[PDB]
RNA sequence: AGUCGC
């Protein structure tokens, strides 16, 4: 992306369809929203455990 | 909790002994202002000017006023701190600061207790205390804090 | 004229071996250095507090003029050379070696502050509350 | 094996709220014997004994390897040997047309002239950092050997670097006093580019 | 083959890319940064560090109680250039072998070569004696 | 190590096409340990010194022979964090060294070479253990590589032409994260293509395949991008788990 | 006079010099010209608001350098020298500095990795060492070892216990030089065994130790 | 220890 675009694609937002596909930016944004869901998982595991 | 390092612009510090002759030759009207005030001790008190500017939107949403502050101020550190303000017909906003010292024990007896730091040194102290504690409004320690809300 | 149009053309020598070792003495702009109000000098390697490593010892005038220290460059170049070219009187010019480059700085007439005393002490104690007296005091 | 990269100043606000700032350089010749090094240049904030400065929020200190005691930078380049306090001030900002940089050392050249002289400043680094021992002269020798061996060992281990070392550690708090008046990024904590 | 003139078709489509990442494994391989690295250690690091500079040497104590003449003896050691054996294995015979990876795992062997390098003894003495110098490679 | 939560577990940006962003384990070391990206490369380390010898020679001043009190113009520059020295025309410089590297008179996979602008310094990097990749180059709004380098690849099958000869080319380059920041990189020659006023056209590298970006196991899973992202990071850990 | 005092009369005379910047090649080809009489010759072309300054290499030596200009504002950049007979003298202040350009700095690259390449080749040897067999041959003993037995084998070993007179002199003479030694001193000035040193020092003399059993004897000073 | 399972 070009340097200060706060419009929706290269800041987050993915235009498509899990049946169109994710185009390959809106692919790796997308891992870095599903890692926070891998990474609270085992975060939160041990502290209600305690 | 508004404190006056919110409201505050800028500070400047000016050595002007002579008011009559002033620093700044725009601010000589308002010394025209201010000669009644205690003119026998102006040869006492300390020739270090204070300068503030004061922001006027701040000034404007805390709906204040200029003898507020000068109320304010003089009121917490006491009779020491000599103030005097411009005047309130201009978009501007500026406070003028001097201080006065105990007068008459001030003869140089043993060598006068302070260790002899300058005055001025003595007046960033006073500017420090002045931007940070002083509370005008600022009834608590609420941080900044706040907003108010509509509930339907 | 120069101003106008103008051209010279200088031999260029370089002698088997100098006489003698041709060495930089750099000052700072700042200070402004004028050798026009220099009447006497006295150079001498700072050594007594412990020859050719140790630092130079700068002695203008008389004991009461200024005086400066000499810092040795690590090396005259790392990949290089430094070269000085000179006007001779038969109108050719003269190419000499730099042996050593020397860092040569300022020094107070008379300053001295001293910590040995109890100043670091005071450090302790220090509010900022004086400055003036404490200078006196000495 | 992930580690974070050596010789290179990068700027970070920690947890504890007594350092403002803090700038990090971890700085071995791995291509050398592999030591460490990690000199920090610190930003102090929040205080000021009594009627100081009203804001001790700018009295910058250093760390520096085997001193048992913190020490404010301005006494590493008196034991360069930099008197001058205009040359100090050439090493930290070579930049002395902005009046806000100017009064953001101030305070730090007001803790200076307690020390005014390479040789005690010397003693007092050697004093601060090694075990007690009243022979002043080798607390000066040993704490020069320090200075030329450990400090910054990326840019030099010897005499004739001894220059290079002072604008380097000027630079530092050069970088620091950037993300101090905030017209510098903060530097992340984990961008890979500051990765090995 | 190329000149830039007469071409004027610089497209290239998925069909073609593939053709140059298959050069890039075709080159390098999925394992190329750790035996890149390995080698580079060989290649360069190994031989730095003997090459580094902790030459060693030794003065006996003399003239014990008494002495006069002109020997404290004095021993220098050096180290040159260090060389690596493919990999060997000795039998309990004492005959060296080839070893090959197979054979490491199913007798539970360890992989490894052996390492040589040459070191010198320099016995520059206080004045009897000073080029008796020999080099071994061990 | 257990009872921690951070940051560095988080996939961070920077990891585009350095590290494969969806193969890092499923249980307590989650994100801690990561996978490298398929066309990740990591620089083997060399000496500065043919570097130091190049720059003292074109312009660069040295340290102590310069005036300090002039230098705020100058732009500063460092090889490994090691502050070299100053230059007044660092954009001749820039674009000259490149040349070189181009060229191959220092090391591709090695030197990285940064410029950053706002600040005025030039940082060069020839240290081991930076991780970086191969991009195709773009000039004057254009891809430089053409077809004809194809032709010479399809030869390959009995010609001693290979990707060597490609990176000699200077057709490609290799790039660190720490360069990555400062390039302006085209997605696909495609996009590079029919730009007009579309987006912008100063892009200056270009992508093999955005395909690339992932690590090994991840290639394994078909359609990954069909998938909710962390579907795909349970594959990665059960690909390496079946047997065969 | 003397060698500390530094000679004015290069200041005095306000005398300037030119300092120039070259690659150590140039230099180094100057360094094996040794004393030809020069190097080359320096052209100066001069126009209108404009100064071209240029150097030409001597043809016997080969066997353009144009001059950037440099300013020297910022530093007060003088010359002494250190002369051969010990005196010092300040020779004169540089006003120009300059830097000696090559006529192509791209195609010389080819030459100067080249020229990196001889000053620059630890030629890793790593050439591997296919297989030794050089652990060495095991002689009967260490060469040396026997030198060592040749040593022992060469009159010392047995002392001569006999003429306790004489040895009784010796321990005086060692008397008349210091009031106390090291009994492994005592027997290496003597050359006697240490238990009948011993039995002679029980018998006119005493001892006195220090520290960590660090003992010395003495005759018995009165 | 680390890897790993849920």
């Amino acid at each position: 992306f070009i340097k200060d675009d706060y419009g929706p694609e290269s800041r987050g937002f993915v235009e498509n369809s899990y049946l169109a596909g994710l185009t390959p930016t809106e692919f790796f944004f997308h891992a870095m929203g599903g890692r926070e869901g891998l990474i609270d998982t085992a975060v939160k595991t041990a502290e209600t455990g305690y | 909790h508004t404190t006056l390092r919110k409201v505050t612009a800028n500070t400047a510090i000016y050595y002007d002994p002579n008011p009559q002759s002033t620093v700044v030759a725009e601010d000589q009207e308002w010394v025209n202002v201010y000669y009644e005030m205690p003119d026998f001790d102006v040869a006492r008190i300390s020739p270090w000017l204070l300068r503030v500017e004061l922001d006027r939107k701040h000034m404007t949403d805390r709906k204040l006023t200029m003898e507020q502050i000068a109320e304010k101020i003089n009121a917490g550190f006491g009779d020491d701190l000599n103030c005097i303000f411009n005047d309130d017909n201009a978009e501007k906003l500026v406070l003028r600061i001097r201080i006065m010292n105990s007068d008459e024990n001030k003869m140089q007896e043993e060598e006068e207790v302070v260790d002899k730091m300058d005055d001025d040194v003595f007046l960033r102290c006073i500017e420090s205390n002045m931007l940070t504690d002083m509370t005008l409004q600022g009834i608590e320690q609420i941080s900044k804090v706040y907003m108010h809300l509509p509930q339907t | 004229g120069p101003s106008s149009q103008n051209v010279t053309e200088y031999v260029v020598r370089v002698p088997k071996n100098t006489t003698k070792k041709y060495n930089i003495m750099a000052f700072n702009a700042a200070d402004k250095v004028n050798f026009a109000t220099w009447n006497q000098a006295r150079l001498e390697r700072d050594l007594s507090n412990k020859p050719e490593d140790q630092p130079w010892l700068l002695r203008v005038n008389g004991k009461s003029g200024r005086k400066f220290k000499g810092i040795k460059k690590g090396g005259v170049t790392e990949n290089t050379s430094y070269y000085i070219f000179t006007q001779c009187p038969d109108g050719a010019f003269e190419a000499f070696p730099v042996h050593n480059w020397y860092n040569f700085t300022p020094l107070a007439r008379h300053r001295t502050l001293t910590a040995e005393e109890a100043e670091e002490e005071w450090e302790r104690r220090n509010k900022v509350l004086n400055h003036f007296s404490i200078m006196q005091q000495r | 094996q992930e580690k974070m990269a050596t010789n290179t100043v990068y700027v970070f606000a920690k947890k504890d709220s007594k350092y403002a700032y803090t700038g990090e350089c971890r700085s071995c010749l791995e291509n050398s014997s592999r030591p460490t090094s990690t000199i920090w240049v610190s930003m102090l904030a929040r205080g000021g004994q009594g009627a100081k400065k009203s804001a001790i929020g700018q009295r910058i200190v250093a760390t520096l390897p085997y001193i048992k005691q913190e020490v404010p930078i301005i006494i590493v380049f008196r034991a360069l040997g930099f008197v001058s306090d205009r040359d100090i001030l050439e090493h930290i900002i070579y930049d002395f047309e902005d009046p806000e940089m100017m009064e953001m050392v101030k305070p730090s050249l007001d803790e200076a002239f307690v020390i005014q002289e390479q040789n005690v400043a010397l003693n007092f680094i050697g004093s601060r950092g090694a075990k007690p021992g009243v022979t002043k002269e080798k607390r000066i020798k040993y704490a020069k050997e320090v200075l030329q061996k450990e400090m910054l060992p990326h840019v030099g281990v010897s005499d004739f670097c001894e220059t290079k070392k002072a604008y380097f550690l000027g630079y530092m708090v050069h970088r620091l006093l950037l993300a101090a008046l905030g017209r510098r990024e903060l530097d992340d904590r984990d961008h890979y580019g500051n990765k090995r | 083959y190329d000149e830039d003139d007469d071409e004027i078709t610089p497209d290239l489509w998925q069909e073609a890319c593939w053709i140059v990442i298959s050069s890039y494994f075709d080159e390098k391989g999925l394992v190329r940064q750790q035996l890149d690295s390995f080698d580079e250690f060989i290649q360069m690091s190994v031989q730095r560090i003997v090459e580094d500079a902790p030459p060693i040497d030794l003065q006996a104590e003399a003239q014990h109680a008494s002495g006069e003449v002109e020997e404290p003896p004095r021993y220098l050691l050096k180290f040159e250039q260090i060389y690596l054996s493919k990999p060997t294995h000795w039998e309990r015979d004492g005959a060296p072998s080839p070893m090959m990876p197979n054979e490491a795992r199913l007798r539970n062997l360890t992989y490894s070569a052996p390492l040589y390098v040459d070191i010198t003894k320099t016995v520059i003495k206080e004045g009897e004696e000073q080029l008796q110098t020999q080099h071994q490679k061990t | 190590r257990d009872g921690k939560l951070a940051k560095p577990r988080q996939l961070h940006n920077t990891l585009w096409g350095m590290v494969c962003p969806a193969e890092t384990p499923e249980g307590h070391a989650v994100g801690l340990v990561k996978n490298l990206a398929l066309m990740a490369y990591i620089s083997v380390g060399s000496q500065p010194s043919p570097i130091l010898e190049f720059l003292e020679e074109w312009s660069m001043e040295n340290l102590e022979e310069i005036s300090p009190a002039a230098i705020a113009d100058a732009t500063k520059i460092f090889v490994n964090g090691c502050w070299v020295g100053i230059h007044k025309d660092p954009e001749q410089l820039m674009n000259t060294l490149r040349k070189l590297r181009r060229q191959m008179d220092i090391i591709v996979s090695e030197v990285s070479m940064i410029r950053d602008i706002r600040e005025r310094e030039i940082r060069i990097y020839t240290d081991a253990g930076r991780i970086c990749r191969p991009l195709l180059i773009v000039e004057k709004q254009k891809l430089l590589l053409k077809k004809r380098h194809i032709d010479q690849l399809k030869e390959r099958e009995y010609n001693n032409y290979s990707w060597q000869d490609l990176v000699a080319s200077g057709v490609v380059e290799y790039i660190d994260t720490l360069e990555e920041e400062t390039v302006m990189l085209a997605m696909t020659p495609d996009d590079l293509q029919e730009k007009e006023v579309a987006y912008c056209s100063t892009y200056t590298h270009c992508e093999i395949h955005p395909s690339m970006i992932l690590g090994v196991c991840a290639s394994i899973i078909p359609f990954p991008d069909h998938n909710q992202s962390p579907r795909n990071t349970y594959q990665s850990a059960m690909g390496k788990q079946a047997m065969g | 006079a003397e060698r500390g005092e530094l000679d004015l009369t290069g200041a005095k005379q306000n005398t300037g010099v030119w300092l120039v910047k070259v690659p150590k090649y140039l230099s180094q080809q100057w360094a094996k010209a040794s004393g030809r009489g020069e190097v080359g010759k320096l052209r100066i072309a001069k126009t209108q608001g404009r100064t071209e300054v240029s150097f030409t290499l001597n043809e016997d030596l080969a066997n353009e350098h144009p001059f950037v200009l440099q300013s020297v504002g910022g530093q007060t950049l003088t010359v002494f020298t250190e002369s051969s007979s010990d005196k010092l003298s300040l020779e004169g202040i540089v006003v120009q500095r300059a830097e000696c350009r090559p006529a192509a700095s791209e195609n010389y690259m080819r030459l100067k990795r080249l020229q990196i390449e001889e000053s620059s080749k630890p030629v890793r040897l790593s050439q591997q060492l296919d297989k030794v067999v050089t652990t060495n041959y095991k002689p009967v003993a260490n060469h040396q070892y026997n030198i060592e037995y040749e040593r022992k084998k060469k009159e010392d070993g047995k002392r001569a216990r006999a003429d306790k007179q004489h040895v009784l002199d010796m321990l005086f003479s060692a008397f008349e030089k210091h009031q106390y030694y090291n009994l492994k001193d005592l027997v290496d000035i003597t050359k006697q065994p240490v238990v009948y040193l011993k039995e002679i020092l029980k018998e006119i003399g005493v001892q006195n130790v220090k520290g960590i059993h660090k003992n010395t004897w003495e005759l018995k000073p009165e």
